[PDB]
């Protein structure tokens, strides 16, 4: 299970 | 990615502990935000957590259960000026790596005051003809009549800050009566001048 | 002691298209996930047995998410152009890794989220999971993003949460996989140099996990220095190798003794000629 | 802040219109929401940065242009009736994460003609003698009436200065002939003072009804006066 | 940008036996960047047939593969596996030494 928190830099 | 919301209008006296809902199904949603919209005004936020648990901004409490898929805000001490729509809304990361804002339908808040000291009437106004229920006592309910060329209003709270003092009042008018205008309404024994 | 990592790269291909995007997930050292912007099926795909059960609700879940890594990274490699100043001309990488270890009971211990641009570590989240370490004004840029975002927060609450329980989930459901051990079987070979010399490699073949510790020690003492000594290798059946190796003056062959050490050994081997 | 122009806004059927919503706030994401009694807030598109565009749940009828990282337009090419709605712009610092910041909404209306639309008459009452001598206040109703469609705001000014105390305007509107859809509307409020100073004839109460219909950039052949966007009043003097 | 080269080692899933089935393996890691090319050859042609693993990386961020090809090792075979990068400036043989 991956994560749902993928915020951009 | 479906958010079920009780529509209202839930009606509470002043100093009920209000208690709102949502329920979700989509396991992937991250935020969680409680909005409050007061009638033909732009939605404004007043709670958010990205994290299970329960947060606190004085009167108010948010409680999120990814278990139950469970949202709730509670007012503590209800106050007039807590009349509005709340809406929950969820975001769910998406594809492109945006984050979907998804809202419920919004639950309609319908805070009503104390009346102190309720000196019912049903007053006629020098001018269709307009007649004037006032000073009714919170927990009674005006009905829009059946007579359809005549015009009944809901209850209106209006309130004299510096006089510490808050009325209601329902119009009704046609083109008569003003004896006959609220008897599709259960008005209480007392009001007519 | 077991672990679950999510290993990312992208790779711009300026002129010729979107970037190259691959990710692939591990547990320990068992691949059971991956996906490949290049492939076909577009779609998260298993590389383990024991993952195929998961329903359609599964694989959907992991092609959104994995997905959104693929956008991000894209939309991170045009602004990390950005932060250096750098041309349109050039190709690019971008490398993701998160995960959370276990240890025996399979309770949480360690965890870390870390990103490297070109290949030199950028941003990442320090042991505590509170704080990230900047290692550039560029990253500084990005520090401030999420501090703000509050992104350390919910990453560890994945980490220490969401993380656990499906690499539970993940041990559990492969058991007969994922917690086997297979012990080094060991060796030993002599070759010639030029009449003088010989070289004593010690070998170690068809272990699981991948973690193993060859030293080597002459009269007792360790030879650190001078010696040969090559990566684990994947044997490419779920098993992996390595060797170590020493040039030992002729006629002394026998003084030296290679230290095998790995958790799927009831006792530390020792090897001599 | 986040601003949407315009705030009200009329078209008969056809006409290319298009809503601007602004912000310097330094946002990347930004979408347009449609707000609709029962069905909700429904997403119609969104932008999560400069050049970047895509459809929302519901986007049919409806494009979009993000130029400008400060702008997002919606553009209706040929109107509809159906598209008649309470409309948002909503913004975020990022990819829509977090909190998504309002608009003040822009309401439209979308006619089948413009035959439709009536400016309001008004209509203030005056209080009741029985109310004074009662309760020792004195309570004022202004009365809006047969306007189209409801785009109107109510408001009370004593002596020439504007006050929101002893004040209730009826939350909605109020049609006329419920029974059409080409109906028009009513709308009721109250002001409500002290005795004495009501009976103060040096006093001076007025109720003014701000209305939000058509431009001088829309076509007009009836008979009667074009309903441009304007203000109907009606006033009052304190009787001792 | 640290540019770092492939190390390379050849050798087979299995030890070796003549007339038996195997698998003759290319293991390329430590190298950056990724973009890689590996050719296992036999007698110096080039084995069509020849699979690798998902791209992934150490600790290092370095990049590894392993390339794999199913064979059957003889004693007139010689084999080995033919390395491409950035880093080189001729591609990189390495032949498979059976008796390591």
């Amino acid at each position: 299970h991956m994560t749902e928190v993928v915020r951009h830099c | 990615k479906e958010v079920e919301q009780d529509p209202g209008p839930l009606s509470v006296p002043e100093g009920a502990i209000v208690s709102l809902n949502c329920t979700y199904s989509n396991s992937a949603f991250q935020y969680f935000m409680w909005y409050r919209q007061y009638s033909r005004k732009g939605p404004e936020l007043l709670m958010y957590t990205y994290s299970s648990g329960n947060k606190e901004d004085g009167r108010f409490t948010a409680q999120v259960d990814k278990s139950s898929k469970y949202i709730s805000l509670f007012i503590r001490d209800s106050q007039p000026s807590d009349s509005a729509t709340y809406l929950c809304a969820m975001s769910g990361l998406k594809e492109d790596s945006s984050y979907k804002l998804i809202f419920g339908s919004g639950t309609r808040l319908l805070v009503r005051p104390d009346i102190q000291n309720p000196d019912p009437a049903v007053y006629q106004l020098r001018d269709k003809s307009v007649c004037l229920f006032t000073d009714f006592d919170s927990q009674t309910n005006v009905s829009q009549s059946k007579d359809s060329d005549v015009y009944i209003t809901d209850k209106c709270v209006l309130d004299m800050r510096s006089m510490d003092f808050k009325s209601n009042s329902a119009v009704a008018w046609s083109n008569f009566a003003c004896a006959n205008a609220f008897n599709n309404s259960i008005i209480p024994e007392d009001t007519f001048f | 002691s077991h672990s679950m990592r999510y290993f990312f790269t992208s790779v711009s291909r300026p002129g010729r298209g979107e970037p190259r995007f691959i990710a692939v997930g591990y547990v320990d050292d068992t691949q059971f996930v991956r996906f490949d912007s290049d492939a076909a099926s577009q779609r998260m795909e298993p590389r383990a047995p024991w993952i195929e059960q998961e329903g359609p609700e599964y694989w959907d879940g992991e092609t959104r998410k994995v997905k959104a890594h693929s956008q991000t990274h894209r939309v991170d490699l045009g602004t990390l152009r950005g932060y250096y100043n750098q041309s349109e001309a050039g190709s690019h990488t971008v490398q993701r890794m998160y995960g959370c270890d276990v240890g025996s009971d399979w309770r949480f211990l360690r965890g870390y989220h870390q990103y490297a641009y070109d290949g030199k570590d950028y941003i990442a989240l320090k042991e505590d999971l509170r704080s990230w370490t900047a290692a550039d004004m560029a990253a500084q840029t990005t520090k401030h993003k999420w501090e703000a975002a509050h992104v350390a927060e919910q990453l560890r609450a994945y980490l220490e949460g969401t993380c656990v329980e499906w690499l539970r989930r993940y041990l559990e459901n492969g058991k007969e996989t994922l917690q086997r051990t297979d012990a080094p079987k060991t060796h030993m070979t002599h070759h010639a140099v030029s009449d003088h010399e010989a070289t004593l490699r010690c070998w170690a073949l068809s272990f699981y996990p991948a973690e193993i510790t060859l030293t080597w020690q002459r009269d007792g003492e360790d030879q650190t220095q001078d010696t040969e000594l090559v990566e684990t290798r994947p044997a490419g059946d779920g098993t992996f190798q390595k060797w170590a190796a020493v040039v030992v003056p002729s006629g002394q062959e026998q003084r030296y003794t290679c230290h095998v050490q790995h958790e799927g050994l009831p006792k530390p081997l020792t090897l001599r000629w | 802040q986040v601003t949407q122009n315009p705030r009200y806004l009329i078209t008969v059927t056809g006409k290319k219109l298009t809503v601007t919503c602004s912000q310097n706030m330094n946002h990347e994401y930004m979408s347009w929401y449609r707000q609709d009694p029962g069905l909700g807030l429904r997403q119609i598109y969104y932008s999560m940065n400069v050049e970047v565009t895509d459809k929302g749940d519901v986007p049919e009828g409806y494009k979009v242009s993000r130029k400008e990282k400060r702008n997002f337009p919606l553009i209706l090419e040929s109107p509809s009736p159906n598209q008649t709605s309470l409309y948002f712009c909503a913004s975020s610092i990022q990819q829509g994460a977090d909190t998504q910041y309002f608009g003040p909404g822009t309401r439209l209306t979308v006619l089948e003609d413009l035959k439709n639309v009536f400016p309001p008459e008004v209509a203030v009452f005056e209080p009741s003698e029985a109310e004074i001598s009662h309760t020792q206040k004195a309570t004022l109703v202004c009365l809006a009436t047969g306007f189209y469609p409801d785009h109107v705001e109510l408001s009370w000014w004593v002596n020439g200065k504007e006050v929101h105390s002893g004040v209730c305007t009826d939350p909605q509107p109020l049609k006329e002939q419920p029974a059409l859809n080409d109906s028009r509307y009513a709308l009721s409020s109250r002001l409500r003072v002290s005795a004495t100073f009501w009976q103060n004839p040096r006093n001076h109460f007025r109720c003014q009804v701000q209305f939000y219909g058509l431009s001088e950039n829309d076509e007009w052949t009836q008979d009667r006066a074009k309903p441009v966007t304007q203000i109907v009043s009606a006033e009052a003097w304190g009787r001792a | 940008m640290i540019q770092r080269t492939p190390k390379i080692q050849v050798y087979s899933r299995h030890p070796a036996e003549n007339g038996k089935s195997n698998f003759l393996n290319c293991y390329v890691s430590g190298f950056h960047p990724s973009d890689i090319e590996v050719d296992l050859l036999k007698n110096g042609e080039r084995i069509e047939k020849v699979e690798h693993s998902d791209l992934s990386f150490s600790k290092d961020w370095s990049f590894y593969l392993l390339y794999y090809t199913e064979f059957t090792p003889t004693e007139k075979d010689e084999y080995a596996c033919r390395v491409n990068h950035v880093t080189l400036s001729q591609p990189k043989i390495v032949k498979w030494d059976r008796d390591m």
